[PDB]
């Protein structure tokens, strides 16, 4: 059985880094992405960046560019996830999901996490 | 009053004896047509929508392999076949590889084998033929009526729709009557021999035997899902390791290389419709029908004001923004121009009629002065209005800079380059037949040939007729020497 | 593959800018130079060749030209 | 461009239910459409794991289709399950990026 | 990178089986003769330029065989 | 039979034959049914019937 399970709830106050964290069991991991969708509490489903832990190469939303970076360590298959500077707004739930290679399978996406909320308050 | 700082915009002054004149649109460019007393218009096509595209030949630019089997013998055993071989979706090759004791039988030399793999084409692309029937032009028919939101607007002007079906359409101005242009848009793109193969969300023109020619796994393209890929062996790579065995690759993408192939091929904007941006055709436009709105109106005796500061077009011609600050709502403005310290007429007036159609709104007076220091005169009155304005240019450098446009018309058009302006002499005509045939024959020479290569090859004939003896041939390597330099100095557009 | 036969002197020229013209129309002549400076002694073997095959200074000229630009290109 | 869609209901008799996404002509023109569920409180699942087409489970109450620039989920009839978020996921090639949907609250009534 | 420079120039080499020899040994070939398919009237000007240019028919031969070595890679 | 004294309208866009000649269809938008089909070929910058 495939599945991804994060690294739990978390909390933090504005301006400190958070490493939410993404585990992969049960397939090749090296032949599919992990899209690491967010929610806001509420809100619209938000895409913010994929990577291809083959290579290690990452696509950044345009938005969340530089405010956040995600790196692969295929060696114990967890697809991790920083935030550089978390702020108040930036309030949600990351999950991370298994996407395709292809352009058809670019916007699929299987198998999600259950999320790590993250929580901002002074 | 659309084409005005255009900067590609070059006018007809001429108009003929049987009162059609025949320009060549170009999508860039503009042309401003004026008569002796047809209202001037300045012409411009707008785009060519090509609709209903067939698709064909899908490309494949990527690729997946999936399963992959081998199956291998001995020497003097026969090829080694798979059950797979004779599906139509897996792509193999046979080798031969070094076999004995301790691998498998006896006998000791070469044995085949062969390692058959599925493919799989993911990401493609797939080239439309425009379907001539339903290819569409449409050019805007602006007229110079001075309207204060026209000097440089992109939206005002009635649009005229041109097909190879029923190329001939009266364009009805609001009050200028009706031009009847009668294009040719058979002679424009030969659009018969360019299909429009599409990467994404990007379309290009590019030639259909260099399409063809392109090599990439292609099917039928008839919407057919798990089609199968013709040529598939491109995407497919088979190594051996050393002589052990035999493995398959599936190549990477090829996306990039066909960005790289397609670098001379001009780009079509495929959001919405198929819309191509670039491209040209001929217009035979009869100003037979034109009427100069304003002929009976009367002269104005109040004073003029010019809102704001007067400019200077790219091509020289002066233009003027004034407001009429009298009670006649239809008007026909004064116009004089003065030469400096003197009284003279010596410069033309380029937009055709200046009429005040309203108080309330102003107009845009546009003008051509003559070369240097010159003074203006918009008001009838002894209170008109003085417009100092001095034109910093040469009449010989202004040829030269004519000359270079005309050369520049000449290397793109070719033959129908000497129709952008023809009144109808039958010295452009004997011009146009000579130009026809000697471009024929040059195209058919250096058809292919790079720009570098170009420059490379009309120096040497530059310099083979600088040490050639016979006068003749001498003549001949320089002329055409000197047109290869033009034409590898300008064809990379 | 496709790159090598790029979309160069087919009779399609228009007034609208081409796709990638600026970098397209020196990439060849970028590929002849930095071929041409890693590998410096094939300027002495051109030279050579063109000296023992050229009779006169053009034809010399000519040779070391088409040797130094139809090698880097047939890489 | 930004492909939206709005949020709509209905009764739980299933007379049909029209949920539509209007993408440009990059996003939903060239790249096949994906559907997700979404209850409230949980992951989202893959509704639909290409353009028309199905992964698992609840046939004929989630079909949908694209025409064109837009994309639709349509029905044969809806039931007291079928209440939860729903977004649409298209591959965008000129944003190169992967756009969801601005959601949509269906309610079983 | 970009086609026009492969490695395969480097003097770099083995006993085991280089990446893509068996499409790279004839791929430039390929292209070329295909090149010289498409447009044949260059042809004719590479014959009359090596005619008026190569007085041996050693000089003539090898600036047509350079010539049209040439165009359709430097292309 | 007379001249026909309506419009006539392309159905097929015209192609060339192998030959050099050119194929074209239209429609009659007219009550006169039986007439006869003017046509004149003008030639390019000038109307003569080549
Ligand atoms: C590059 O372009 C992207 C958009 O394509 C820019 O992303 C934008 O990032 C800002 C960050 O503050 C977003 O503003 C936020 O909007 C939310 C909307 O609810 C609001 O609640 C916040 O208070 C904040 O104002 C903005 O929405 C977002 N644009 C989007 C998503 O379309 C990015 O910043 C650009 N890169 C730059 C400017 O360096
Ligand atoms: C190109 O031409 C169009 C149309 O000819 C111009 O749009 C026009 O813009 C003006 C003002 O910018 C609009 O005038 C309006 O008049 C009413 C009268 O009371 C006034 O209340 C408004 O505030 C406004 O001033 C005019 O309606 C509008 N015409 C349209 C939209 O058809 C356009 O400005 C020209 N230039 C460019 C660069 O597009
Ligand atoms: C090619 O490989 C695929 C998988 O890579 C094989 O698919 C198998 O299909 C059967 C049912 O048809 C499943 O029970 C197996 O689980 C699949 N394999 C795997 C690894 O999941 C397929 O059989 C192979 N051969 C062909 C000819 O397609
Ligand atoms: C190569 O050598 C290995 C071991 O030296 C051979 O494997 C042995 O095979 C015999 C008979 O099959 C067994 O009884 C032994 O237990 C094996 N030893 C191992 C596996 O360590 C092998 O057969 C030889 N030949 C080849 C072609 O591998």
């Amino acid at each position: 059985q495939v599945q991804l399970v994060q690294s739990g709830a978390e909390v933090k106050k504005p301006g400190a880094p958070v490493k939410v964290s993404c585990e992969a069991s049960g397939y090749t991991f090296t032949d599919y992405f992990i899209h690491w969708v967010r929610q806001a509490p509420g809100q619209g489903l938000e895409w913010m960046g994929w990577i291809n832990p083959i290579s290690g190469g990452t696509n950044y939303h345009p938005r969340f560019h530089g405010g956040v970076t995600m790196t692969r360590d295929t060696s114990m298959k967890v697809a991790y996830m920083e935030l550089k500077r978390l702020t108040s707004d930036d309030t949600a739930v990351y999950f991370c999901a298994r996407g395709r290679d292809f352009r058809g399978g670019y916007s699929q996406l299987d198998y999600w996490g259950q999320g790590t909320l993250v929580t901002v308050s002074s | 009053m659309r084409c005005v700082g255009v900067g590609n915009r070059d006018f007809v002054e001429g108009l003929s004896g049987a009162t059609w004149v025949d320009v060549v649109l170009e999508h860039g460019g503009c042309v401003t047509t004026m008569a002796k007393n047809k209202p001037t218009l300045d012409i411009e096509l707008q785009k060519t929508e090509a609709t209903q595209l067939a698709t064909l030949r899908k490309l494949c630019i990527e690729g997946k392999i999936t399963n992959v089997t081998t199956d291998s013998r001995c020497p003097t055993q026969g090829e080694a076949i798979l059950p797979e071989e004779q599906d139509q979706n897996y792509v193999c090759k046979h080798t031969y590889v070094d076999r004995g004791w301790g691998n498998g039988c006896g006998l000791f030399g070469k044995g085949s084998l062969v390692t058959c793999a599925k493919f799989q084409c993911l990401e493609l692309i797939e080239g439309k033929v425009v379907q001539h029937e339903n290819l569409k032009y449409t050019v805007i028919i602006t007229v110079h009526t001075g309207d204060q939101h026209q000097v440089g607007n992109e939206t005002q002007g009635v649009t005229a729709e041109i097909t190879p079906q029923a190329s001939t359409v009266e364009a009805i101005l609001p009050e200028y009557g009706t031009l009847g242009l009668e294009c040719s848009p058979r002679t424009g793109l030969d659009f018969n021999e360019m299909i429009l193969l599409t990467m994404k969300n990007k379309a290009w023109m590019v030639h259909r035997q260099w399409f063809f020619d392109l090599p990439l796994p292609w099917t039928s393209g008839a919407t057919t899902e798990t089609p199968t890929w013709n040529k598939k062996e491109l995407l497919v790579t088979f190594k051996n390791a050393h002589a052990k065995k035999q493995e398959v690759v599936v190549l990477g993408s090829q996306e990039g290389a066909m960005h790289t192939a397609l670098t001379g091929a001009t780009e079509i904007q495929t959001s919405g419709g198929t819309s191509i941006f670039a491209g040209h055709l001929k217009c035979r436009l009869k100003m037979d029908k034109l009427e100069l709105k304003g002929m009976s109106y009367a002269m104005c005796s109040n004073a003029f004001v010019l809102k704001k500061e007067v400019s200077e077009t790219q091509h020289g011609t002066i233009l003027i923004k004034v407001e009429y600050k009298g009670e006649d709502a239809p008007c026909k403005i004064p116009f004089s121009t003065e030469d400096g310290q003197g009284k003279a007429h010596n410069g033309r007036l380029i937009t055709a009629n200046p009429v005040v159609t309203k108080k309330e709104e102003l107009v845009n007076i546009e003008a051509e002065p003559p070369f240097g220091e010159s003074n203006i005169i918009i008001g009838i009155g002894d209170k008109a209005l003085r417009i100092n304005w001095y034109k910093k240019g040469s009449s010989i450098g202004k040829m030269f800079e004519a000359t270079a446009r005309g050369a520049r018309r000449m290397a793109i058009l070719g033959d129908t380059a000497w129709d952008f302006g023809s009144v109808g002499g039958v010295l452009n005509s004997l011009g146009k037949m000579v130009h026809q045939i000697f471009g024929s024959a040059y195209t058919a020479l250096f058809s292919g040939v790079s720009w570098i290569m170009k420059i490379g090859i009309g120096v040497l004939l530059t310099w083979i007729g600088l040490n050639s003896k016979n006068t003749s041939m001498s003549f001949s390597c320089i002329v055409i020497g000197i047109i290869t330099l033009y034409l590898g100095a300008v064809v990379q557009a | 593959s496709v790159a090598l036969a790029p979309h160069v002197g087919m009779g399609l020229d228009t007034r609208a800018q081409t796709w990638m013209s600026a970098e397209g129309a020196w990439r060849q002549i970028e590929k002849v130079e930095t071929w041409a400076f890693r590998h410096p002694g094939f300027t002495i073997l051109a030279l050579f060749l063109a000296h023992y095959i050229g009779t006169s200074l053009t034809q010399k000229v000519v040779i070391f030209i088409l040797l130094m630009l139809v090698t880097p290109s047939m890489t | 461009s930004v492909l939206t869609q709005p949020p709509s209901a209905s009764g739980t008799p299933g007379q049909r239910v029209t949920i539509s996404c209007s993408g440009g002509s990059s996003n939903i023109a060239i790249n096949t459409v994906n559907w997700y569920q979404q209850v409230p409180g949980t992951a989202p699942k893959l509704l639909m794991y290409s353009n028309n087409q199905r992964p698992s489970g609840v046939p004929d109450r989630f079909s949908g289709s694209k025409s064109g620039t837009s994309a639709s989920l349509a029905i044969s009839g809806l039931q007291s399950e079928d209440e939860a978020d729903y977004y649409c996921a298209t591959w965008d090639d000129s944003l190169k990026d992967v756009l969801f949907g601005g959601g949509t609250k269906l309610t079983v009534l």
